[PDB]
């Protein structure tokens, strides 16, 4: 009852973590939730309120009773609780998102992050600028090599090393880079597969 | 620590008595609470309530969960016990109570138990039925990552 | 019988060495089956009929005499799979489930029995779980003989000889392996063919695996062996059963 | 020195990476002679692609030879580097308290990448940002540090040398550590009597009683 | 961040591993390259043997302008000593290629036409020794103990889709048993 509210958090944690094991994973998160962390934040700020306010009554009246200690000792420890369970949700949530941003950005010319992560406003603006600042961070380990990459990609090996893309409603033709691969639903690319692992994560080609 | 089953597994409750008083409740109006009063208390607080005093804060009156009894039958079938309807962490939390308490007894118990499902579950990583019901939630998690290997090499087998 | 090594000889070579491209399918079957303890196997008929014709033509001609022998051909692969020497393994059942050409319940009149036939129908109430036997020792009442009496399927009376007599042989319960059977009893479909009158029930006998594995009230469709019991109730009027081999509900229909 | 050997240390220390629970040397010596030699050979295969043009008014296969091969070996660096900055995102903290304490070696140079001492510091920092203007405002006294307290933890966790990891033993022998009967190495775990080891036999057991021989490059992973 | 696996391989790594073992190839062709790692070669010569890096033959392979070698240890004649070694030392898992799963799988989808008596029957075989052998491990699997197992000789692949779960429980086995004492 008293550090419950947690437990509960992490409880609904738990099925992000299920909607992103089995999965599919889709991404869609279903929202960050502001409401509920504020009611734990209200509750830790009722705590160390009472914390301080009988920080301030040992001085006074308790006269450094071995009784006393145990308030600063147990109600820390909720304070300690609620961290354990405030960063126990938000690394979760980063770890559902830097991935995100990680697989796809994106991807050729990546050229701009934009109409990716269907969360979109619904999540939080707090982790949004977080976000942006993010692939701005990893916009710096792509201007450092030279491999080149295309690290973005290419999680999984080449082979080999010519593929065969059918086109799924897709228009096209977009393909500017390298060549013009004239997009054209209903239409098939005998091509390698450099262009196929960049065209592949935006959506255009299907069968690999 | 960060990870859910952690900080869920200290979220269970105890059956903790208090070997002090302790005015200012934060539970209602005792406003102290007598001597020896059994409350239930989760893990995360009472964990370093044991250690802390040389007398230590609280009993550790251990749970029902471990009673003789329990640690007594699954010493006959684990495969056929049901763990998913007790706790239903266990392992998660056992774990913290056999060093919390430091008792050596059980460890040659649960450190069979766990082999005793896993010769299980090797047997349902082959690709559920009612079985995939009964079992721990962490424990769980480890079938999701076996069947995974086992399904991902199978695909990787043919085409 | 020189003529039942030949064909089991046949039933292992269908299990072993038989390939969709390229996994294969029955063996694996076997594999995954035994693990989780379900001691089971499904056949795909149209597997079967593209791997030989021969075992097939046999298959649809006697059932009842072949079939299990198609049991322990199977048995004596999963000995030499689930473990491995130099127990206890139950024989295991054998599902078949396969598209044919449905057979409906007023059309089934003599003639194709025993000879496999799909059909579909609603299942009325499904009977309380008994067992029949399966591996039973016996000893005599009197020279004592101990006999191991390996009862198949698919009644069957015991031996008289080892004054003595007539039938001085007892049943041990403390070793004797049992099986369980359900009896179905299905009530064809009410689209068709009922007409102006009221629908035929044909009493079913599931056993091991399949029982218990339909909730009544349920569409199925049923594959199983055609055959007649005797149960006096003349002259001589046998009164006609579907023994099952195996069933398969409708989709899903988990 | 040789082309080929760069590359079997270079998957060899790959699968030492995605097997060990926690980081290793970051070896620049190595993947900076292969990060300047593949500007070279990417840079070289458009080039003879581009004058090939010049004989048309033959034989692609050295070129889709030389591709392939280039896609395959950009492809295990990547691997690599993209697991490490995934355990660098992992011990952030740990490497923090690494980097504060004097003994033994901190992060430097060496044991990062100069590339991946940026994604470290940045990562971090804009982290610690998110969480103070989310969770911490409305911040604890105590808690003010992201630090031991101590317990539980944090994090401290998980420089985790007690994990189990499949380790497969080879390197050269003499005929330095063979003891018999078949051979190195030594073993002594703490806990329990050596097994010992056996050469031809992969054996699995702690990261940290084998972490030297790992070192060596005696036993791989 | 490497999503899947991450602990384990992925079955595709390591065939993208093992393509990366020499074999030897029957070339038709009679530039350079020097590629990077390669070494070879010497302009390959008509009906002669000559030894090369995996994923090139596969490669010359699609364009079959080269034809594959078989393995000695890859023959129906040659595993039966195998299995037969294999039954009667029920503990010791024998003498592997340690990629020879990985190798039967992928020698098997182009290369087929290349060996004698490839059909209905290596497969056959192969999927049995890795029939027996993998039962073996499960039942040598009763044994486990921190810290020690003897896995002896064992497929890359067998390692692999197994490893989540073995050096999973060794870490909630050994996990209370070191912090017990």
């Amino acid at each position: 009852m008293y550090g419950d509210l947690g437990n509960k958090l992490v409880l609904e944690a738990k099925r992000t973590k299920q909607l992103y094991a089995r999965s599919n994973q889709d991404v869609n998160l279903p929202m960050y939730h502001e409401d509920i962390i504020r009611n734990i934040l209200k509750e830790v700020s009722n705590l160390r309120k009472n914390t301080e306010y009988l920080k301030e009554q040992q001085q006074l009246g308790m006269l450094d009773d071995k009784v006393a200690k145990c308030q600063y000792f147990v109600t820390l420890l909720c304070m300690e609780r609620n961290k354990r369970c405030l960063l126990a949700y938000q690394r979760l949530r980063t770890d559902i998102l830097d991935s995100m941003a990680w697989n796809n950005n994106g991807l050729d010319l990546m050229s701009s992050i934009t109409f990716s992560q269907q969360d979109t406003n619904n999540l939080s603006h707090q982790e949004q600028e977080y976000l942006k600042e993010y692939c701005d961070l990893i916009t710096d380990l792509k201007s450092g090599d030279l491999v080149d990459i295309d690290l973005s990609g290419s999680l999984v090996p080449p082979s080999d090393v010519f593929i065969d893309v059918r086109v799924l409603k897709d228009a096209g033709e977009i393909q500017t880079e390298y060549g013009v691969f004239n997009l054209i639903k209903d239409s098939q690319f005998f091509v390698r597969q450099s262009d196929v692992e960049r065209l592949i994560q935006q959506g255009y080609l299907q069968k690999i | 620590y960060y990870d859910i089953d952690d900080v869920l597994a200290d979220g269970t409750e105890f059956p903790c008595k208090f070997q002090y008083d302790i005015p200012g409740l934060g539970y209602n109006p005792g406003r102290p609470i007598t001597k020896n009063t059994k409350l239930s208390l989760p893990l995360w607080l009472a964990r370093i309530l044991a250690i802390v005093g040389p007398v230590p804060f609280v009993e550790l009156l251990p749970p029902d969960m471990f009673s003789t009894k329990v640690m007594n039958a699954i010493k006959t079938d684990p495969v056929a016990l049901d763990l998913h309807s007790i706790n239903s962490h266990f392992f998660s939390l056992a774990i913290k109570w056999i060093m919390l308490f430091s008792e050596k007894e059980l460890a040659n118990v649960v450190s069979e138990l766990l082999l005793q499902r896993a010769q299980e579950l090797n047997h349902h990583a082959s690709s559920t039925s009612t079985f995939l019901l009964k079992l721990e939630e962490m424990e769980k998690e480890i079938y999701k990552k076996s069947h995974e290997s086992y399904k991902d090499t199978k695909r990787w087998m043919f085409k | 019988d020189d003529d039942n090594t030949e064909i089991i000889k046949s039933f292992k070579n269908f299990i072993l060495e038989f390939r969709l491209d390229s996994q294969f399918i029955y063996r694996d079957q076997l594999r995954n089956n035994i693990l989780v303890k379900n001691y089971s196997l499904t056949v795909n008929m149209e597997h079967l009929i593209g791997y030989n014709e021969d075992i097939y033509k046999k298959l649809s001609d006697e059932p009842s005499d072949i079939i299990p022998l198609f049991e322990t051909a199977i048995t004596q692969v999963a000995k030499r799979i689930s473990i491995l020497s130099r127990n206890s393994l139950p024989t295991f059942q054998l599902i078949l489930n396969s598209n044919a050409n449905q057979i409906p319940l007023r059309d089934l009149d003599s003639e194709h029995v025993s000879k496999i036939v799909r059909l579909s129908g609603i299942i009325i109430s499904t009977s309380v779980l008994s067992s029949r036997a399966t591996y039973l020792s016996i000893m005599c009442r009197n020279c004592r003989h101990t006999t191991s009496i390996t009862i198949n399927n698919f009644t069957v009376s015991l031996p008289r000889s080892c004054n003595c007599g007539p039938d001085p042989y007892i049943i041990i319960h403390e070793s004797s392996k049992f099986i369980d059977q359900q009896f179905l009893k299905l009530q064809e479909i009410p689209e068709l063919v009922p007409v102006g009158e009221m629908p035929r029930n044909l009493t079913m006998t599931c056993d091991r695996y399949l029982t218990n594995k339909v909730i009544p009230g349920t569409r199925v469709t049923i594959v199983g062996i055609y055959s007649i019991y005797n149960s006096k109730n003349g002259v001589a009027i046998r009164t006609p059963y579907i023994k099952i081999l195996g069933i398969q509900s409708d989709v899903e229909t988990s | 020195v040789s082309p080929q050997q760069d590359f079997s240390d270079l998957m060899k220390s790959w699968k030492n990476e995605r097997c060990s629970p926690e980081l290793l040397p970051y070896p620049h010596q190595l993947m900076k002679r292969l990060l300047n030699r593949i500007s070279m050979q990417s840079q070289l295969i458009e080039n003879i692609s581009m004058g090939f043009l010049d004989m048309q008014n033959e034989s692609k296969l050295p070129l889709l030879c030389m591709e392939t091969e280039l896609e395959r070996l950009k492809f295990v660096i990547r691997s690599y580097i993209r697991c490490r900055l995934s355990k660098i995102d992992k011990f952030s903290l740990y490497l923090r308290q690494l980097n504060e304490d004097e003994n033994s070696l901190i992060s430097l140079t060496d044991l990062l990448s100069k590339d991946e001492i940026k994604y470290h510091d940045t990562h971090s920092l804009i982290w610690l940002k998110l969480v103070n203007d989310s969770i911490l405002k409305y911040m604890p006294e105590e808690l003010q540090a992201i630090n031991d307290t101590e317990g539980s933890v944090n994090m401290i966790d998980e420089p985790d040398w007690n994990k189990f990891v499949f380790i497969h033993v080879n390197g050269p022998p003499d005929g330095e550590n063979e003891f018999g009967k078949p051979c190195y190495t030594v073993t002594i775990p703490d806990l329990k009597e050596e097994v010992e080891l056996t050469i031809g036999s992969i054996y699995v057991m702690r990261y940290e009683v084998i972490r030297d021989l790992l070192r060596d490059d005696k036993v791989a992973l | 961040l490497p999503a899947h696996l991450q602990q384990t391989f992925s079955p595709e790594e390591i065939q993208f591993i093992v393509e990366n073992e020499p074999i030897k190839i029957f070339p038709r062709i009679t530039w350079q390259l020097i590629t990077t790692d390669d070494k070879a070669l010497n302009n390959m010569v008509a009906m002669r043997s000559t030894e090369v890096v995996l994923w090139i033959a596969l490669l010359l392979k699609q364009q079959s302008k080269c034809s594959i070698v078989a393995p000695q240890w890859l023959t129906t004649k040659e595993l039966d000593r195998k299995i037969q070694y294999e039954k009667t030392h029920p503990d010791r898992f024998s003498e592997l290629p340690w990629n020879w799963l990985v190798l039967a799988r992928i020698l098997f989808n182009k290369a087929k036409d290349d060996f004698h008596d490839p059909i209905h029957e290596l497969r056959g075989k192969i999927q049995d020794l890795r029939e027996i052998r993998q039962i073996k491990v499960l039942k040598g699997l009763k044994y486990l103990n921190e810290s020690h197992l003897q896995l002896d000789n064992l497929s890359l692949l067998e390692i692999n889709e197994l490893r989540p779960f073995i050096t999973e429980i060794m870490d909630k086995l050994r996990e209370i048993h070191t912090a017990s004492l």
